[PDB]
DNA sequence: CTCAATTGGTCGTAGACAGCTCTAGCACCGCTTAAACGCACGTACGCGCTGTCCCCCGCGTTTTAACCGCCAAGGGGATTACTCCCTAGTCTCCAGG
DNA sequence: CCTGGAGACTAGGGAGTAATCCCCTTGGCGGTTAAAACGCGGGGGACAGCGCGTACGTGCGTTTAAGCGGTGCTAGAGCTGTCTACGACCAATTGAG
């Protein structure tokens, strides 16, 4: 099947939707800050702030995989193209 | 639960398909997330720098801006 | 002031015996860092220490005694940051007195070289540190059998990819 | 000051600083005296830049611990401080 | 003439330190004694590194001559390394990096 | 009343890039005001160009409102700006990439 | 209150001039008075860098117009400078 | 296959050896007399004639060591995952895509 | 006595200089429209740094590029060569 | 004759194996120094060897643990036998095959699993491991000095 | 509202681009000995066909915990005044790039 | 040879961390109907492998330029020390942000 999946892509590049979490989302963060030093604070914009560079980020990220899918006639991604892709830029593993 | 378990499956999927991503393989959604932690273990470790480079104990929207712009993706937001 | 050879941190104070011209080797006194006028002397004895360092040929030893080696005067001066932790020097040196079995093995912080290796107690929950080379001595076993799963370390990321393209090219 | 070729004299001089069975060549200096002036450069230049978003304006000692943490990374952050300490308590009438 | 290096021992010169950094003023600045004191001690440290494993990569050949390709095993060799000198090494050569599908 | 945007033609302001550009240049300098009329028309000519192209699709949708999105497009569908805006527009997303490889069947 | 002064309404200013019958909110804004502040600062370090090397001290009318050259091509830099002019030859003209 | 042999050597031992052979020797490929022939056709663009020194050719032919290795790596390690072992021209926009070059 | 009057230097540039610069990051074989599609992002390269070279001479008041405007023009492709002043 | 894979020194000689075309690696034998007649295929691998070992540090990867190997073989002519592995170690001269006197203990690592207890003979330019428990029995004296090193 | 932009004092010590010393630009056409590039005919592995392991699309059922409104303690933002002991300015000794 | 901090000095104007404006962040309880986890039919992906096209690998033939510098015309940096004119910092008009 395929044309399910053929609307779905329009209707996510049309509308930027929040499709991070916020209170689930924050945890993770502050499970990692507690790490290095304790008592710290942060705020409710840092959050958005964040989200909204992870967003494109993914998109980013997502994209430099796919793109290596068309040369080599493949619709499927697979996680070893990622640790491949990445050492181009310089982030490698 | 516990806090590593917050990124879901649909999650993965409602984002990956934004780009152009027909198939979503199974491993995807165990090998992003040791991704996602080393992406964001380099803001951590700039945030708490910044906050105690002023003297102070609230990380604010202010400096996220400026440690962005050393790590090549830069963002627009709330100055900078 | 001729030519300086010994040199220790005292207190986070780098001392310099300076050599009196004209005087034995017993009047050689410890001259601190406050009215001096040597711009030269300062750099040019260092150009010769590094070299005392590096001329170790893999650790030189023969049979007959007679090759103490060793870091430094003072274990890293003062500030030291591995094998213990919070700084400072060893402000708890006991656990070896007791003599007990560890619980189990877990992880640590990572560095590069010399890793905190900290070891459990049964019972009470007591951390403690050991950094001393006599403790390895008269117990040579409890050393030995607690290296076994502390650092987690699969093998290099670029050795990995290659073994894993060979399972879909052909 | 402002001159291109400010180093000259310490470039020269060093020759006992590697091993005796050994010697510099005339093409492997310049790769090695620009090595330490790029990373001089943007240290001086990383020190004007951090101030003014802190609203700071002196460069005190504790203005180039933070360019450190910033430029190296985390497994080799802690190595620095054990260096920078000893030139911090050498230096008397500072504490 | 005490200046600052006789109250700090240091490999690099303590006074071509301050030189260039009296230039960035940036408005009402101030120069502190303590920052360039703080910032040759990461040079020195820096320029050691390197020094030592330019010193320990040769132990062989015992050659008087050093050969720019031997310097570049230090830094294409540390991973930690490689990934902090952004900049491109003058010079050819790289890593033999043999893989079994190519044999 | 007089002042130094008026006598140029400039809606930028001529004191305010004249004190920025004193922090930035090492040592005293001496910036002038011929050094800031040059400098403000650039960056408002760079302003003026991204709001003309964002406009430009912005009555194709019949909104009256400006919108986040539509900046996104006028910098990333031009190969002018993209390749100097290296950044990218937060909450605006990307463009529609349209292939041939999103069918069943393979193509 | 001494805060940092940010270009809020100075793309308003200009907007209602050309387009009266348009109206923009609180959150693309901000967006565009980042931008303005991101891309002066780079002008501003390249015009500082290129007065140390060369012993000069006083910003002249060839460094803003290096800075166009280099940063954009010359695919879009032609008509920046023939815009740029004429500011300048109205200037020296008369009141 | 050998040197005193009527048959010639298979495809698979001497692009074999030319990549180690590469890896004792420290030599510049680049040419110097027919790469300064392009520079100049380049630099007589819509500018007035000017004048080089010894050093600016120097300088380009080491940057442009670390700059097309670099890129011929990354093709190399691409060309694995497609099943393949030629590198293909059309490779090169798809690489340059991830690094952030357009094509 | 300036410049020589050289035209059509593409039909010039060495053939197997490019298959033995390849040789040294591992690649195997290589295809023959290499040759064609190389000089097609080599022009394009090259031009970032010689429109930028020029541009350092002329904004130092110079007409000869010397042995400084060369790390200038490398330093903001990311390049920053050494051996060349600082 | 394409590139030398396995090499190693046993009896003070050192054999460099003949890649044969057209086979595998069980389809090549061993040949002394003295019969060979490539003088460009010594440099090359000389200067491979030294780098191949030059970047191996830094924790590396681990090997087949709980694994004596030798530690009393056997009698009767313990030599000659049949082939170890593929690798650059395995058939290598361990000490029981020459019986020379250690000198000193280098190696320092800190990995998942036991000390590295790299014995170095005398007169020799590689080395193998060792016994934990025989060690403090015959010359008790190296283990002590090796850990108060630094 | 507040405390930024402005005009036009006034002789401070920046900069434009002539001339001079004596480098190494790049013409003409010298020599040595291995590179440029034509197109033989060996046998690598292109990316089409279609074998057959146990992947994961579409959108059921109904847990777990998305994120909604609106409690009210006392964290520590981002400044504004006081008065500590920082290290500029710029004379003129005898060091150093 | 050269050409600038060094040291004595005591002006200029910032760090430390007290005071106190007026509304965020985080632990907590209650509960709508979002889109959470697990694993059902049967679409058509990935990987293993047989057969044999297109156009590369690998020496020889025949050049006519590749490399070092061979020699010598009259352009090309940087240094020197004249004259020249932009706009430091100052006080205080009267209007933008």
């Amino acid at each position: 099947p395929g044309t399910v999946a053929l609307r779905e892509i329009r209707r996510y590049q049309k509308s930027t939707e929040l499709l991070i979490r916020k209170l689930p989302f924050q945890r993770l963060v502050r499970e990692i800050a507690q790490d290095f030093k304790t008592d710290l604070r942060f705020q409710s914009s840092a959050v958005m702030a964040l989200q909204e560079a992870s967003e494109a980020y993914l998109v980013a990220l997502f994209e430099d995989t796919n793109l290596c899918a068309i040369h080599a006639k493949r619709v499927t991604i697979m996680p070893k193209d990622i640790q491949l892709a990445r050492r181009i830029r310089g982030e490698r593993a | 639960r516990d806090n590593i378990q917050g990124i879901t499956k649909p999650a993965i999927r409602r984002l990956a398909r934004r780009g152009g991503v027909k198939r979503i393989s199974g491993l995807i959604y165990e090998e992003t997330r040791g991704v996602l932690k080393v992406f964001l273990e380099n803001v951590i470790r700039d945030a708490v720098t910044y906050t105690e480079h002023a003297k102070r104990k609230t990380v604010t929207a202010m400096d996220v801006v400026y440690a962005l712009k050393r790590q090549g993706r830069t963002l627009y937001g709330f100055g900078g | 002031v001729e030519k300086v050879l010994d040199r220790r941190v005292v207190k986070g104070q780098v001392e310099y015996l300076l050599k009196w011209k004209g005087f034995s080797e017993e009047h050689n006194t410890w001259e601190p860092e406050k009215n001096l006028d040597c711009p030269e002397l300062i750099s040019e004895f260092m150009k010769k220490y590094k070299k005392m360092k590096e001329g170790e040929n893999n650790k030189p030893r023969e049979k007959s005694e007679s090759n103490k080696r060793k870091s430094n005067f003072s274990n890293s001066a003062d500030d030291i940051k591995s094998k213990k932790k919070r700084e400072q020097s060893n402000d708890i040196a006991r656990g070896f007195e007791r003599g007990l079995e560890p619980e189990k093995i877990i992880g640590a912080t990572d560095s590069c070289g010399d890793l905190m290796f900290l070891m459990k107690w049964k019972d009470t929950d007591e951390a403690d540190l050991v950094l001393a080379k006599e403790a390895n001595v008269k117990c040579p076993q409890i050393v030995i059998a607690f290296y076994e799963e502390r650092l987690t370390w699969h093998a290099y990321p670029e050795d990995a990819e290659n073994k894993e393209k060979e399972t879909a090219k052909s | 000051k402002t001159r291109k070729e400010s180093y000259a004299i310490y470039v020269y001089k060093v020759l006992k600083q590697v091993h005796p069975d050994t010697g510099i060549s005339s093409k492997a200096m310049s790769i090695m005296n620009s090595f330490v002036n790029d990373v001089f450069e943007r240290i001086a230049g990383e020190a004007s830049r951090l101030a003014h978003y802190n609203k700071r304006s002196t460069i005190t000692s504790r203005e180039i611990q933070t360019a450190v943490r910033l430029l190296l990374p985390g497994e080799l952050a802690k190595h620095a401080v054990s260096e920078g300490t000893k030139a911090v308590t050498k230096y008397t009438s500072a504490k | 003439a005490v200046s600052r290096s006789q109250r700090a021992g240091l490999q690099f010169p303590v006074g071509r330190i301050h030189r260039h950094l009296k230039s960035r003023t940036t408005s009402h600045g101030r120069v502190g004694a303590t920052a360039a004191v703080y910032s040759a001690a990461i040079l020195e440290y820096l320029t050691a590194e390197v020094l030592e494993l330019a010193g320990n990569a040769s132990k062989d050949l015992k050659v008087k001559r050093i050969t720019p390709r031997h310097l570049q095993l230090a830094i294409r060799g540390d991973e930690e390394l490689d990934s902090l000198i952004k900049a491109t090494i003058a010079g050819g050569g790289v890593i033999p990096h043999i893989h079994k599908s190519l044999i």
